């Protein structure tokens, strides 16, 4: 499984606009 | 500057001038059986690679909309060409995509993993939408697209995408386009919509 910070998330929303969270994504490996 | 993934086919990366291009959207148009999704298994694995194997010492990001990911393809194509299967598998991040609604919500979790992976020894250089194929439907693909292109600029990556064709090919704006089709004894033919490649489907993905 992987990890992704709120802060980066909240970089990305507003990126699109015009610590640790749910990622949704996982490694192929299984992690 | 732009930087380039190698195929691992000699023929397809001189149709495209090196490989697929970062900061750019790479639309591949074929029908059922042309190879699009071995060639975002290969891609998936070169990208991994140093610059002097064709790679971008990168890691891929995989969102699966037709269930058809295949881990163990991926150890195939690794071990054949020599490289660490548990490695590559650990650099590639994948998520199943059930609905649109879905893939739009793994784009922004996508982009906020590539936010935190850049700078570092192995940020995420590919991003794959495979597959890319009411009034409402038409518009969310467009916003779908724009942020894809948002984010090719943004973080310097490759995005590259496939799409289900049932000739006359109706591509979406801003990309560059490839023509998959079957060609005689298994080789597959590659061309730019907008001259041709040959290339095989083999144990190590995709090569002459
Ligand atoms: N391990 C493998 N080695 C060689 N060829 C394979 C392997 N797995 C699948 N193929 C072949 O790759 C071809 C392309 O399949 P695919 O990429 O799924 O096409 P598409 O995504 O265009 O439907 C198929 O003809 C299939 O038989
Ligand atoms: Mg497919």
């Amino acid at each position: 499984k992987l990890n992704v910070s709120t802060e980066a998330l909240q970089k990305a929303v507003k990126l699109f606009s015009d610590s640790s969270a749910f990622s949704g994504f996982s490694t192929a490996s299984g992690k | 500057t732009i930087g380039r993934i190698s195929t691992g086919s000699k023929s397809l990366d001189k149709l495209l001038g090196g490989g697929i291009e970062t900061q750019a959207i790479t639309e591949v148009f074929g029908e059922f059986g042309s190879g699009k999704t071995q060639l975002a298994h290969t891609l998936a694995v070169m990208v991994q690679l140093p610059p002097e194997e064709g790679g971008l010492n990168g890691s891929a990001m995989y969102i699966d909309t037709e269930n058809t990911f295949r881990p163990e393809r991926l150890r195939e194509i690794a071990q054949n060409r020599g490289l660490d299967p548990d490695e590559v598998l650990d650099n590639v991040a994948y998520a199943r995509a059930f609905n649109s609604n879905h893939q739009m919500q793994l784009l922004y979790q996508a982009s906020a993993m590539m936010v935190e992976s850049l700078n570092t020894d192995r940020p995420y250089k590919l991003l794959i939408v495979d597959s890319l194929t009411l009034a409402e439907r038409q518009q969310k693909l467009a916003r779908f697209l724009r942020m894809l292109h948002r984010l090719a600029n943004e973080f310097d990556i490759a995005v590259f995408v496939t799409n289900q064709v049932q000739g006359h090919i109706l591509a979406h704006s801003a990309t560059l386009r490839v023509y998959l089709r079957k060609g005689k004894g298994g080789k597959r033919i590659a061309r730019l919509i907008d001259g041709e490649a040959v290339f095989s489907i083999t144990e190590k993905g995709i090569e002459d």
